[PDB]
RNA sequence: AGUGGUAAAGGAUGUGGCGCCGCGAAGACAGCCAGGAGGUUGGCUUAGAAGCAGCCAUCCUUUAAAGAGUGCGUAAUAGC
């Protein structure tokens, strides 16, 4: 048993079709069951969505080698990704929240104490004591926890181990626990990476397809200067021709990624963004592809 | 070894959360909870700053005497500063009887720096003026 | 402007309410060690402006105004000047002795002082921590005014 | 940092610094290298 | 400054000149020494404000004369 969890679900996006021969969910299940025999600090569990699933593997790198060895194989599949329930259920997420100090080394009091801080990790309690270390935990949630292990081994540099699980079933509060920063730049249609399309906007933060590149709806391709989230579009890149007639000028370059990791992308996500993998590439669009279908979810209060 | 530090606790309460706490429980001191051992102490002082305040023996221990109110606090402590429950002020309860600040202390002006023969009339000129009492 | 009618004019004023002032090199206290020597002046004395730590210039050539014989006695170096007229000097001076000596290495040093009307001499200030009584020429008078019948006894 | 112009010093105590006819200034944080000479 | 030997907007502890402001020799400012004082200890937030976390506080005693604390900051706090 040792922790993270990566929801796993079915590619049944509109690009066909597709990645080898397996992207279903019957291939798909065969493969998790296969896993469930070698694999000894691997944890799959069963969500709701029959095309979800709850890999709960040890390091937040672990997950990646299974996922990395996925595709040599021949099939795509989106990261992580399985949510929680709000319940239950009149109601405001009443999950749990269980919290564990990661010594400290007093080099990181303060470096640890913030991101808990900032995202309504409560200290129920600091036990410390005279060595030098001292515990910390933070009645987290469900909600918060998520990629959480990842930026805290970069925080405390592997020296930090802190566990989890739940103390009664609340409400999420009222806040949001990210939702991350600069918003994700999505697509408006599948087509292909267009020159004079990715020129305009390019200054409004980065990029992550080229050109023809032809990507689709909901697929991101690279970060919002700021929080917001945008669904530009371009091939067009327009337009041709001539005459007349010449010669000057002018020839916008670009920059290209910015690209990957996975392993630099995955993590990239926050609400829905199913990091669509496949045998020989590694997409990543929103829960909702469509604009106007994103609003619909949301659709806030009261 | 030996060395203590300082600290400022309340004056009523016991429970050690926070306060008694990563402080003393830490940079030097013993045990923790120092709450329920507060509660038996700070039970008759905790209303106008309080200082005794935090530290840490070899048992650790513990609770049990005191020091009483900061200077202001403990001038014009018999107040009721209840505003406060909204930005700086600063509405209904403000006022706490021109008299009362020289009874409140009166006694209430022993333990201070040099001397002092009075913390009603120029002790709470200050402080007074800290809370909204000017 | 600027330095006269301001300061100047109470300078002369606090440190006039008598005839028995003094002066020493306070300052090498911390804040809160150094508000217990002061502070606690009100009771080893009585507000005695035993020199609120003055200065210079303003402190020494405010001799002139006054014309208290010019206490000249110590103006280089810190300027505390004990106020031992604003109170009540006399055998008090052992409390601000000890105190600022029994702590640290060298609390507060003395400096000038005025024995009523005469100058207290540098060397002749300290080993006086306890301003007689007057008792003093009176232990040598009576008891020696009727001593010839006791070496008569 | 550059420019034909601007610098009206900055970094809070951002200084004017005098050096070849060259309007420089000089502070206590990179974010402030002004060149304008 | 080589302006002489073309240029504006506009920028500036340029150069020199006013006609003016600080001089408490109650001997100045940059340079110096030390203390950087006790109520200053919530108001919310107190996981922390107990000036150096956000919505204002504008008082007192007290002396180096007094910071309703201009500032390096985290967990308050602790240090400059």
């Amino acid at each position: 048993e040792p922790t993270v969890s990566m929801f796993f679900c079915v590619n049944t996006s509109p690009f066909c079709g597709k990645e080898g021969k397996f992207v279903t969910s019957r291939q798909i299940l065969d493969r998790l069951n296969k896993e469930l025999v070698h694999n000894v600090a691997l944890r799959v569990e069963e969500t709701e969505d029959a095309d979800a699933f709850r890999v709960s593997g040890r390091g937040e790198l672990h997950l990646s080698v299974l996922i990395e060895n996925m595709r040599r194989e021949g099939f795509e599949l989106a990261v992580s990704r399985p949510k929680v329930i709000f319940r239950e259920i009149d109601g405001r997420k009443q999950e749990p929240y269980e919290n564990v100090t990661l010594d400290v080394e007093e080099q990181h009091q303060g470096s640890v104490m913030q991101a808990l801080g900032e995202r309504k990790g409560d200290l129920k309690n600091m036990n410390p004591d005279g060595k030098g270390r001292v515990r910390l935990d933070y009645v987290i949630p469900s909600r918060g926890l998520i990629g959480f292990r990842s930026e805290f081994m970069t925080m405390t540099s592997g020296t930090g181990l802190l566990y989890s699980t739940f103390s009664h079933y609340d409400d999420v509060r009222p806040g949001e626990v990210g939702q991350r920063q600069n918003g994700v730049l999505i697509s408006n249609g599948q087509g292909k990476a267009v020159a004079f399309a990715l020129f305009g906007l390019q200054d409004r933060g980065k990029l992550f397809l080229g050109h023809g590149a032809e990507v689709y709806e909901g697929q991101i391709i690279g970060i919002h200067s700021r929080s917001n989230d945008l669904t530009v579009n371009c091939l067009t890149g327009k337009k041709l021709t001539n005459m007349r007639a010449s010669g000057a000028d002018e020839a916008v370059v670009l920059v290209p990624p910015i690209r990957m990791t996975l392993e630099q992308a995955l993590e990239f996500i926050d609400d829905d963004e199913l990091v669509e993998v496949t045998p020989t590439s590694i997409r990543i669009r929103k829960r909702h592809l469509t604009e106007n279908d994103r609003r619909r979810a949301n659709r806030a209060p009261k | 070894v030996v060395a203590v530090v300082k600290l400022q606790l309340p004056a009523g309460k016991a429970t050690p959360a926070p306060p008694v706490g990563p402080a003393l429980g830490q940079h030097g001191a013993n045990i923790m909870e120092f709450v329920k051992a507060f509660n038996a102490a700070t039970a008759n002082m905790g209303d106008a700053i309080v200082p005794v305040e935090i530290t840490i023996y070899a048992d650790r221990s513990f609770t049990f005497v005191t020091k009483t109110p900061p200077a202001s606090y403990l001038i014009r402590k018999a107040a009721g500063l209840e505003k406060g429950a909204h930005k700086p002020g600063r509405e209904k309860v403000g006022r706490i009887t021109w008299e009362q600040v020289l009874e409140i202390a009166k006694q209430k002006m022993p333990d201070l720096n040099t001397t002092d023969l009075e913390a009603a009339a120029r002790m709470i000129a200050g402080s007074a003026r800290s809370m909204g009492v000017e | 402007k600027r330095n006269v009618e301001l300061l100047a004019t109470l300078k002369e004023n606090l440190e006039r309410a008598q005839g028995s002032f003094f002066l020493v090199n306070y300052q090498g206290l911390p804040a809160k060690e150094t508000h217990a020597l002061r502070q606690a002046l009100k009771q080893n004395g009585a507000r005695l402006f035993v020199a609120k730590n003055t200065l210079i210039r303003l402190a020494l050539k405010e001799l002139g105004l006054p014309e208290l014989d010019g206490l000249q006695g110590p103006s280089a170096v810190v300027f505390y000047e004990d106020p031992v007229a604003a109170a009540k000097t006399l055998v008090q001076f052992a409390k601000s002795n000890p105190k600022g000596i029994p702590q640290v290495k060298s609390g507060l040093l003395q400096g000038q002082i005025l024995t009523a009307k005469d100058v207290e001499a540098l060397a002749e200030l300290p080993t006086m921590d306890e301003l007689r009584a007057e008792l003093v020429g009176v232990l040598q008078a009576p008891m020696a005014e009727l001593v010839g019948v006791l070496g008569g006894v | 940092m550059k420019v034909r112009a601007s610098v009206k010093r900055i970094c809070d105590k951002c200084k004017v610094i005098r050096r070849h006819g060259r309007v420089y200034v000089i502070c206590e944080n990179p974010k402030h290298k002004q060149r304008q000479g």
